[PDB]
């Protein structure tokens, strides 16, 4: 029931929200998995691995490319801003709410979102191959090389561009490979953040769920712990639960999510 | 370090 929701949210001191892939998908946003998530022969788990980006660098940031330039149509939807406009109003009043998200096209951010944990990286951000440095980037195209590249459909031809034109790192000294700032499969999530999530859920006294339920990663590394404490947690996202039955709030979290948080 | 969906 939202009433007594909206109850928990008035207490509420310390909200955290944890957001996942069905709040950019309600953007429009591509996740290349499951049914017809296809780009060109691949699927993400074929293309977001070190090994991948290793074999075949270019394939990888065509691949990237597009998505970063997909970018630039999607908008935040209503949940984004809903939640942006939150953290606005509560910080005002001295109450916290962060935001914890296995999203990497940067929509809360536009958004206007602030305490914002970007988990899985963002697409939005590079990282040296051979120094390590993690830089912003929005430029388009990143390079020259990949001016219109990236095509989508099947049947394009790589654009097999040699590593040296692909993005390279500004400090000359170094000049490394850039990769894209995001964790890929098999790679393991910084734990300085891990960190900071512990702690700020360990300090939270209401916990969102958005776009995902806490029954699966990553929502599952954590819900756990707050919901040992006695917090109250709430599901939004288009999922079903069984006849005979945490609150949930079935439905596009575009719809759900705003009358919640107002 | 934790594993991207614990590598499933
Ligand atoms: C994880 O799902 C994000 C990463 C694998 C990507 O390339 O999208
Ligand atoms: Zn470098």
């Amino acid at each position: 029931d939202l009433t007594a929701f909206r109850e928990h949210f008035a207490k509420a001191k310390h909200i955290a929200i944890i957001t996942g892939a069905g709040v950019s998908a309600e953007s429009g946003v591509p996740t290349f998995r499951g049914p017809g998530g296809f780009w060109r022969k691949w699927q993400a788990q074929d293309l977001a691995t070190p090994e991948a980006f290793s074999r075949d660098p270019s394939l990888v940031w065509e691949f990237y490319h597009y998505r970063r330039e997909v970018m630039r149509s999607k908008m935040p939807n209503p949940a984004h801003l809903a939640i942006a406009e939150c953290e606005a109003r509560l910080g005002q009043q001295g109450r916290s709410v962060v935001i914890i998200t296995q999203n990497i096209d940067e929509l809360h951010h536009r958004a206007g979102s602030k305490h914002v944990y970007e988990i899985h990286g963002s697409l939005f951000k590079t990282r040296c191959m051979s120094c390590g440095e993690v830089k912003a980037n929005h430029k388009s195209p990143i390079c020259p090389a990949l001016d219109g590249k990236g095509a989508p459909d099947p049947n394009t031809k790589e654009a097999r561009i040699p590593v040296e034109l692909l993005p390279r790192c500004e400090r000359k000294s170094c000049n490394g490979l850039l990769r894209p700032h995001v964790v890929w499969f098999g790679e393991t999530l910084d734990s300085d953040i891990l960190t900071a999530v512990e702690r700020e859920l360990e300090k939270c006294d209401l916990c969102l769920v958005v776009g995902t339920s806490s029954i699966v990663y990553p929502a599952a590394m954590f819900a756990p712990q707050v919901a040992s404490r006695g917090v109250p947690v709430a599901e939004f996202n288009m999922e079903c639960t069984p006849a005979t039955q945490k609150y949930h709030f079935e439905g596009p979290c575009g719809s759900t999510l705003p009358p919640a948080l107002e | 370090g934790v594993l991207k969906e614990y590598g499933v």
